[PDB]
């Protein structure tokens, strides 16, 4: 029994909340503030932040998890899978101050359930990588100065 | 390890401290013996009294497969919403208990006050009531208020009260633990590929 | 006026508007993106598309585009029409198949009206499957972003930076689908009024960069209905704050004031509220010691000191709010209170509050300067001092075209049509500086002369329209023939408007612009009166009064004042710094109560942490004298309990409190406005600026926070897990908290943000006024403190002599510049990029003269020091003056009408 | 009928309309269209007596009064051809002869906000009534007793009102320290009058039955002010309100969406029971009709928790009256219910226009796994009471109750088909294709008594089975998301990939779902009875309004009534045989 015999949970369960990374290893958190809005108790707060190249991404990511209800609003709002629910059950504290977790506490290695999904291949706004153009389903930019008609 | 001294709620002596036992004035070997013992004996003997409260009680019951006075009991484990016509009973309850007692909040509610925001809910049992190990969760599944326990076995193993009333130091040393966040931040940040939310 | 019939319900509309305005005045909802109430109709994106019949029996109508179809009476129109709703969806698509998948990292993304119309239309399913457009973006400068990708080719913002601001640096390029919106190269867009774009523009192409630092989405910004305090205008705006910082400034509509436009200065230059070095505690220096003291332990100790002061004086500030000038005054008595102006500056001043108060002539709010037929400003470079004047100017200017296709029968809101029939043809407009003006473009003659000689051609025009008026002598034969083309203008004109200000520099601009507007009274013209003065209340410390800071100075150097209280003044803007250091040296005691770092605190005794606009709730008064009130933002002590940052009020009436009963009195603020209407009658309109601290709509106070603010539960979680307390508000009728109402329908006249379902775009203000384009439901906010007086002033008969250069002295000629000569919007970071490079101007003749070429350093003397500023020529200038940038940091204001000495090459 | 279920109605076709028109005068009453989906009549203060008695008193009369509440109508801005009111009082009124329901409204102006009792004519009003005082302060003249029943008697304000903040007030120490002063000393300090009861014969003693954790059985901690004559109850109130959460005022502070977490949470053991309702009425706001996937989908996830909630309420009455293990059979039904939903009590997986995601893979053997687990171990569960001569002899004839009583309280589910009445809304008032569906409805022979009751929920397990194995065999192959406008969330594949959906996506989870103003309702059969949930919608992305019934509330307000007469231990087993939740009574 637990917990040495471990519990089996469905890939779906509702647990952990971990923010997760593109097949490339950058964050595929992009700091819209969705998940936070969709969110019914508010225990989501996070701030814009962007890179030279023009990559947006969360200065700060933080979850109240003495708030957090695991419902799943928040990971159905991601426009780029990067806040999952994950598997586990297992977060219990000593000071309920400690339920608060940073990005260094959510910020995981690996693409988490969404294996092969990158918001910024299909956005249109251009970062290191990716520039005018290069998104799927589009066309290279024409100048307006063109000889063609 | 760092101590926390309670010298005799929300208000009151909290004074990081050092190892009361490895202090030399009050070092013996025999009493280090002794506290171990009552510690043993204390971690290994908990108690518990079950506060039905909202929907949690419902989920401890299911780990369950009893000191049905608070008198009897060394944990009160707050599993519910603490409503506002609720909040003079819990209190009451756990005024009836007798030292060594601790407390466990089980709940987003018992935690915070969780999704319930609203006029008629105090926004977590440590407003009124000391609380030892937080559960989070919405409910939290039977086999997490089983970690809880075991957290607070350690917790309790690393204590130091009064061997007796009369003689000593009457005075609450807990011991300020790591974070369990800090703990398993490692094994929890190398995780990289998980089962897509596909199958069974 | 007219009867439609929409949908089968019937309606009584004005057959002067189209169905579009119409419709939406009555609440009824209808797609729509090139349209714009102040930029008429287009027809462009053909998305208002509605069904209309020819009679009540016809039931095959035609799709028409409501914004460009006539509100006729007998008109029957289906917005609900099956193939009505279909186009309209149609529309939405055709406009998505080239669309970026941005939302996510989009700054305009729960403020977009494109995402609002994809919406209303219920257009959530995507047929197409070939490739999208792109297009690369180009540098707009430090304050507009650029993302063409994002465009839907409506043509707003051509039609406004063109047809509106009549900018030359935005235009549209390509043809077909490959249309581009932008500048003909790289580079800043040149209007002043070039920040209206972001809120013009219907998608995400021109964005804020001043927020995109800093960006936080719409429902997560806390709002207050404040007034911009950058310039003497009084725009109504709505300042928004995410994590204790000031994130973004956004238009406030006022249908009697700014309506739908800000101007630059006012929407990137509030950084100065961002600065870390700005006091947060109270500090005491002790010797070389700082100590940081609590609010109370601050008073007492004050308090004992000012108990033992032989003469306690005051100095106040045009910055600062009527309630805080009166708090100072109350504190330190009338007879000892100073206005921290110079006597010259407060001379003008009250010159012209004299001009409008007891003047006998109108003076108009800045929406009705758009209706003169006839514009003379004397001195004023508004397009620096009061830019959003300059756009009501350029408004007015393009009467006649709207005068012209009145006569051939056209409708107001068709633009295209009005443009055509009028050409190049333009109201009459004169304009008078010591150089070139931005208003030259649209101006009929810019007169560049030395303020006393523009001063001289106001007394010239004013003997010519009526001989009564004092006559000048000396003026040439080839001036009298311009002078007389300006009077025929005049005369001629059936709604004249005289503009003048403080900002020349001199009491004669004010006086001749004065003459100019009786004579044309006297010839019974509807003539109007305006004034730009030079900061936010400059008008309502006019209305206080008080004894000037030469005077002030004078009391701490005989020593007869020992102990000085500066209210949020500087000092060095309007003296000379090398006068008021020794003078606050003299002091045994020296408090300065200011919300930015200055120089004078540097040996201050004493530092009272005050308050910025965002932190604070006031009164101030405009150029037009009406006294609007701001309203606190956000609490600076929620994140950083530490903070004690007050609003100046509190502060000095605390204090006063503690002087006189060793007791705190943190009153509120109705309680100081009740005190100035008292004692000041003047000051009596404050009380109706907005209602008290126990007005409720339904018994629910208004709210700061959108419906949908999120992080309640972890914007503070990494301070305390445990949730701090509501701040409370005791001084405004305002919630700091969602828990509020923000209805469109609510009883009041303070918005703080606009919000309407459906409507999550600037677009929802529509929502919130009587009839689109118009004024807020209930009243736009304000009060004009005085009213028209019944008689008028005697003329002026001091007409001043010719300038004449004189060897060795340099008359200095004012140059302002929208970015830089302001005090706080100069501290902005933003700013930097933006404000102008020092600079001296000189003649051609002059620099010849001089040996000295464009680049050479020159060294000249001040107040006994050599300064040195590189040389740049200025043709319009004239000979024996020279041209420094009023306002940037050394070159105070009030050197306009002085002398530099020994201006000579350097090294 | 090819007009959709949800459009805007007046129901002047229904016969009531023409009967009160000949009655009271066609200028006595105001017709609302609605998409309720019953006649709503606007009738005044002075004729609701009137009113009510004459629908009573009719072929095929009105015999219970489903629901008696108000609402501050003083910032609803679309309220066109509706009579002028600052608050409203609403009466709903269900003839089952008829099978049609009435909703009488009354306006009130702020300064007069009195209405004559409704208690005479239906005796469960007296609750209501007390609940509408509690939470909006509108006062009902002639009624018993109008004191508050879900806020502290020391409550200032009426927190359902709109100028009532909704968010929690700072701790104060104090006000704890006061509260516990006076729980200690309320024995001290006890009035009969105070909870309506009057002293009789003297002598008789007034106590308090705790019954929380000395007698916890997952219905929640209230406690019953009990008036005895030795061991018989001469009189008993129900004291309740330990257990409000302010649900109905957190629905004016979330979005249609975001709101769905909370409906699971009015009745903990119905899970997926609770959202079917809201769901149902916002769609109707929305105009949604949800495809027939998404119609077994929530039937099969529904009648899971139905057999959740029956197995453990069997339980607990088996174990305690007589002498049935529900864990090992409710621990499967969550293992399904996790591998769909991902969460176990609260699963908050349906939505406006579906549910959140699409079947799991493999949750068809699951499915059939528990279809062939149940039919042995439910004969277990039947035999036991069936030959369990203790339970028999405990439970026969103890608060028993015919269908006159069931009609006059309110009485759903059970207990309502124990005393003959079938009544059963999934096929009185089919939803969520439950016509679609071969089940039979358990119904009693007249007396309503402890242990029919309970036999009634053995026999429902059958047909629940039933059901779900309909659904296992003819699960229906298409969308699980409606494809209308309003879906909420839309599809995330193509939110991922198209703008169109994005930008759709990004305002419905942000500012919300904007649902045009409008009234609907939607009942449902539920684990312990009728709940039903009446929403009001002023055209925003939030309800101007959220009243949610529940059958537990009513099934409270009837045992005074039922147990008046009996001994304690008849008490005890009553309140087990009413399969209730404090969460559900108190919301
Ligand atoms: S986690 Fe997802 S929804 Fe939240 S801010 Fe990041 S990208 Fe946006
Ligand atoms: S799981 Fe629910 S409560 Fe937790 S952060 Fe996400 S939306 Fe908020
Ligand atoms: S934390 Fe969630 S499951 Fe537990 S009692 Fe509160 S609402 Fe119910
Ligand atoms: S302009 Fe509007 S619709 Fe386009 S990407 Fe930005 S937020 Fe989305
Ligand atoms: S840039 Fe903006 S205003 Fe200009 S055409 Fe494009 S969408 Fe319209
Ligand atoms: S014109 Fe003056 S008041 Fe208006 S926005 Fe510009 S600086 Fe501010
Ligand atoms: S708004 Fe009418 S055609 Fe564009
Ligand atoms: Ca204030
Ligand atoms: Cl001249």
């Amino acid at each position: 029994m637990y917990p040495e015999e471990p519990v089996y949970l469905p890939p779906r369960y509702r647990g952990r909340i971990v923010l997760t990374r593109d097949p490339d290893g950058e964050e595929r958190c992009v700091a819209c503030n969705l998940c936070a809005v969709a969110c019914p108790v508010g225990c989501i707060s996070l701030q814009k932040a962007e890179t030279k190249d023009g990559r947006w991404y969360p200065e700060f990511f933080r979850i109240n998890f003495s708030r957090c209800i695991f419902c799943g609003l928040c990971e159905e709002a991601c426009p780029t899978t990067a806040i999952q629910l994950t598997p586990d059950f297992e977060m219990g504290e000593y000071k309920r101050q400690d339920l608060v977790y940073e990005k260094e506490d959510l910020l995981i290695s690996g693409p988490g359930k969404y294996p092969e999904y990158n918001f910024y291949r299909m956005a249109g706004m251009a970062i290191d990588g990716k520039d005018k153009g290069e998104a799927e389903n589009e066309a290279k930019p024409i100048d307006v100065k063109s000889l063609l008609p | 390890m760092d101590y926390t001294l309670t010298r005799i709620y929300p208000l009151q002596k909290q004074e990081i401290v050092t190892d009361p036992l490895e202090q030399e004035v009050n070092k013996n070997v025999f009493m280090g013996k002794l506290n171990d013992m009552v510690n043993w004996g204390r971690k290994n003997s908990i108690w518990p009294y079950n506060f039905g409260l909202s929907c949690c009680y419902v989920e401890m019951v299911t780990s369950f497969t009893l000191r049905a006075s608070p008198r009897q009991a060394d944990l009160m484990v707050v599993a519910g919403t603490c409503f506002t016509k609720m909040a003079p009973v819990i209190q009451r309850l756990y005024d009836q208990m007798l030292e060594p007692k601790w407390v466990i909040s089980m709940g987003a509610c018992a935690n915070s006050g969780g999704m319930y925001d609203i006029y008629s809910v105090v926004q977590g049992v440590d407003k009124f009531i000391p609380v030892d190990v937080y559960i989070p969760g919405c409910p939290p599944r039977p086999e997490a208020y089983m970690q809880a326990l075991m957290l607070l076995q350690e917790s309790i193993g690393k204590e130091r009260r009064p061997l007796s009333w009369v003689v000593g130091d009457q005075g609450v040393y807990r011991a300020n633990m790591q974070s369990e966040r800090e703990r398993k931040r490692g094994e929890r940040i190398a995780v990289t590929n998980l089962r897509t939310p596909d199958e069974i | 006026m007219a009867t439609i019939h929409v949908d089968g319900k019937e309606y009584e509309v004005n057959g002067a508007d189209n169905l579009l305005e119409a419709c939406l005045s009555l609440g009824l909802d209808i797609p729509y993106f090139c349209w714009h109430p102040a930029l008429g109709s287009v027809g462009a994106c053909r998305q208002c598309a509605v069904k209309q019949y020819q009679n009540a029996e016809d039931t095959r109508g035609r799709l028409v585009m409501s914004c460009m179809t006539p509100a006729s009476d007998g008109t029957f129109i289906s917005i609900d029409d099956e193939e009505a709703k279909q186009f309209r969806e149609s529309v939405v698509e055709w406009l998505m198949t080239n669309h970026p998948h941005d939302c996510p990292v989009c700054e305009e993304g729960g403020n977009c009206h494109l995402q609002d119309m994809t919406v209303m239309t219920g257009h959530s399913f995507r047929r197409y499957r070939f490739t999208k457009r792109t297009h690369r973006n180009q540098d707009l400068g430090p304050f507009i972003s650029h993302e063409m990708n994002r465009c839907i080719a409506c043509y707003r913002c051509v039609r406004y930076y063109k047809d509106y601001a009549d900018g030359t640096d935005l235009g549209v390029y390509g043809a077909h689908d490959n249309v581009y919106f932008g500048r003909p190269e790289d580079g800043t867009l040149e209007s002043e009024f070039s920040g209206n774009l972001v809120e013009i523009c219907p998608t995400g192409v021109f964005t804020d960069k001043t927020h995109s630092e800093r960006y936080n989405r719409k429902w997560d910004m806390q709002f207050a209905p404040s007034i911009c305090q950058q310039c003497s205008i009084g725009c109504n705006i709505s300042p928004g704050e995410r994590y204790g910082e000031l994130r973004r400034i956004e238009n406030r509509y006022n249908g009697t004031v700014n309506h739908y436009f800000l101007c630059d200065r006012g929407r990137f230059g509030y950084g100065y509220v961002n600065l870390k070095d700005r006091p947060r505690q109270p500090v005491q220096r002790r010797g070389d010691d700082f100590i940081t003291l609590n609010a109370e332990q601050a008073m007492q100790g004050a308090a004992d000191i000012l108990r033992q002061s032989k003469k306690v004086i005051g100095i106040g500030s045009p910055r600062a709010s009527v309630e805080s000038n009166f708090a100072l005054r109350e504190l330190v008595g009338e007879e000892n209170f100073y206005t921290g102006i110079a006597h010259g500056e407060q001379e003008r001043l009250q010159l012209a509050l004299k001009v409008l108060r007891e003047g006998g002539i109108y003076t108009p709010a800045l929406r009705e300067i758009e209706s003169y037929d006839a514009v003379l400003v004397l001195g004023e470079d508004v397009t620096q001092t009061g830019a959003r004047v300059a756009l009501a100017v350029r408004q007015a200017v393009k009467g006649k075209a709207r005068e012209m296709a009145a006569a051939q029968k056209v409708a107001d809101w068709q633009i295209a049509a009005i443009l055509n029939i009028g050409q190049r043809a333009k109201h009459p407009l004169f304009v008078t500086n010591v150089d070139d003006t931005r208003l030259d473009d649209i101006a009929a003659w810019t007169y560049r002369a030395p303020v006393e000689d523009q001063a001289r051609l106001g007394f010239a025009i004013a003997h010519a329209l009526d001989n009564s008026a004092p006559a000048v002598d000396g003026i040439e034969p080839e001036l009298q023939s311009k002078i007389d083309v300006i009077v025929q203008a005049l005369a001629g004109a059936k709604k004249p408007l005289i503009i003048s200000g403080t900002n020349a520099g001199s009491l004669e601009v004010i006086q001749a612009a004065a003459n100019v507007a009786k004579a044309l009274k006297g010839r019974g013209a509807d003539v109007g009166i305006t004034m730009i003065a030079r900061s936010v209340n400059s008008m309502g410390l006019g209305i206080m009064g008080g004894g000037s800071l030469e005077e002030a100075l004078t009391e701490l150097e005989t020593g007869r004042a020992d102990a000085v209280v500066v209210l949020e003044n500087d000092l060095h803007r309007h003296a000379s710094a090398i006068r008021v250091n020794a003078a606050l040296a003299k002091a045994p005691l020296v408090m300065v109560v200011d919300h930015q770092r200055t120089a004078i605190m540097e040996n201050a005794h004493l530092v009272l942490s005050a308050a910025s606009f965002a932190e604070s709730d006031g009164t101030v008064i405009n150029n037009e004298g009406r006294a609007q009130r701001f309203f606190q933002v956000y609490d600076p002590a929620y994140y950083d309990s530490k903070t004690v940052m007050l609003e100046s009020w509190r502060w000095l009436h605390s204090l006063h409190s503690t002087l006189l009963s060793r007791e705190v009195d943190w009153t509120q603020l109705d309680h100081v406005i009740d005190a100035v209407v008292a004692k000041i009658p003047e000051l009596a309109g404050i009380k109706d600026a907005a209602p008290d601290a126990t007005f409720r709509i339904r018994g629910q106070k208004l709210a700061r926070e959108p419906h949908r603010y999120s992080g309640r539960t972890a914007m503070r979680a990494n301070i305390s897990v445990h949730e701090p307390r509501q701040p409370q508000d005791i001084d405004t009728m305002f919630t700091f908290s969602m828990e509020g109402n923000n209805q469109p329908t609510a009883h009041r006249s303070q918005v703080p943000f606009a919000w309407a379902p459906g409507w999550n775009s600037p677009q929802a203000w529509n929502k919130f006024q009587d009839e689109v384009g118009g004024k807020l439901r209930f009243g736009d906010p304000g009060v004009r403190l005085f009213e028209t007086s019944e008689n008028g002033l005697d003329y002026f008969t001091s007409v001043p002599a010719r300038f004449q250069p004189q060897d060795g002295k340099w008359r200095i000629a004012p140059y302002y510049h929208l970015f830089g000569s302001d005090e706080l919007s100069q501290r902005a970071p933003v700013f930097q990029s933006r404000m102008p490079q020092p600079y001296i101007k000189l003649n051609p003749a002059d620099a010849a003269k001089l040996g000295v070429n464009a680049g050479t350093r020159v060294s000249f003397s001040y107040d006994g020091n050599t300064v040195t500023l590189p040389v740049e020529i200025a043709e319009g200038l004239t000979a024996g003056q020279v041209g420094l940038p009023m306002g940037m940091s050394g070159i105070a204001p009030v050197l306009a009408g002085a002398h530099l000495e020994d201006l000579k090459e350097a090294q | 009928a090819q007009e959709p279920a949800w459009q805007t109605r007046d129901h002047l076709d229904d016969p009531v309309i023409g009967e009160l028109r000949n009655r009271f005068g066609p200028d006595a009453f105001t017709v609302q269209a609605t998409r309720t989906g019953v006649p709503v009549v606007w009738i005044k203060r002075e004729q609701l007596l009137e009113v009510g008695d004459f629908l009573k008193k009719l072929p095929k009369p009105y015999v219970m009064l489903f629901d008696l509440h108000g609402m501050d109508e003083r910032l609803r801005t679309h309220r066109e051809g509706l009579p002028a009111a600052d608050f409203s009082v609403f009466y709903h009124l269900i003839s089952i002869d008829r099978n049609r329901d009435i909703m009488l409204k009354v306006a009130l102006a702020e300064n007069d906000l009195h209405v004559p009792t409704f208690t005479k004519l239906f005796p469960n009003a007296n609750w209501y009534e007390r609940e509408t005082w509690d939470l909006f302060g509108i006062t009902f003249d002639g009624h018993p007793n109008l004191r508050r029943i879900m806020m502290p008697q020391t409550w200032k304000g009426h927190p359902l009102r709109k100028d009532y903040p909704a968010r929690a007030t700072e701790f104060s120490p104090f006000e704890l320290t006061k509260a516990k002063q006076d729980l200690e000393m309320e024995a001290l300090t006890f009035k009969p009058e105070e909870w309506g009861m009057k002293r009789g014969t003297e002598n008789e003693d007034f106590m308090f039955l705790n019954l929380g954790p000395n007698h916890p059985s997952a219905h929640g901690a209230f406690r019953i002010v009990l008036q005895l004559d030795g061991e018989e109850i001469v009189d008993c109130v129900p004291d309740i309100g330990y257990h409000h959460r302010g649900a109905e005022k957190m629905g004016e502070r979330q979005s249609w969406h975001s709101y769905i977490p909370y409906t699971d949470r009015i009745e903990y053991l119905g899970g997926c029971v609770n959202e079917m309702p809201y769901v149902l009425a916002v769609e109707k706001l929305a105009g949604i009709t949800v495809p027939d996937r998404v119609n077994v989908i929530r039937v099969m996830l529904s009648e899971l928790f139905r057999i959740n909630s029956h197995l453990l309420y069997i339980s607990t009455f088996i174990q305690d009256v007589g002498a049935f293990f529900a864990f090992t059979d409710r621990q499967k039904i969550y293992d399904l219910v996790e591998a769909i939903t991902g969460f176990r009590m609260h699963p908050a997986w349906f939505r406006i226009g579906g549910v959140a995601h699409d079947l799991p893979r493999g949750w068809d053997r699951l499915l059939r796994e528990f279809l062939d687990w149940m039919p042995k171990r439910l004969a277990s569960y039947e035999k036991a009471a069936l030959q369990n001569t203790i339970l028999k002899g405990r439970s026969q004839g103890v608060a028993a109750y015919g269908a006159k009583e069931a009609l006059e309280w309110g009485t759903t589910g059970a207990g309502l088909r124990a005393t003959g009445i079938d009544f059963d809304v999934r096929k009185a008032r089919p939803y969520s294709g439950y016509e679609n569906f071969d089940f039979e409805i358990p119904v009693g022979g007249g007396v309503s008594d402890c242990y029919t009751r309970v036999m009634l929920k053995v026999e429902e397990l059958r047909q629940s089975l039933r059901i779900l194995e309909q659904c296992l065999n003819n699960m229906p192959e298409g969308p699980f998301k409606a494809d209308h406008p309003l879906t909420t969330p839309p599809p995330k594949e193509r939110t991922l990939q198209h703008i169109e959906t994005l930008i759709t996506h990004f305002l419905q989870v942000s500012w919300g779902p904007v649902m045009p103003a409008n009234e609907s309702f939607q009942m449902i059969e539920a684990t312990k009875g009728i709940n039903s949930y009446y929403l009001t919608s002023d055209g925003s992305t939030m309800s101007y309004r959220t009243r949610v019934r529940t059958p537990s509330f009513a099934h409270l307000q009837q045992i005074p009534a039922a147990i008046r007469g009996s001994l304690v231990s008849d008490l005890i087993v009553y309140l087990g045989s009413i399969d209730f939740v404090m969460s559900d009574v108190d919301r």
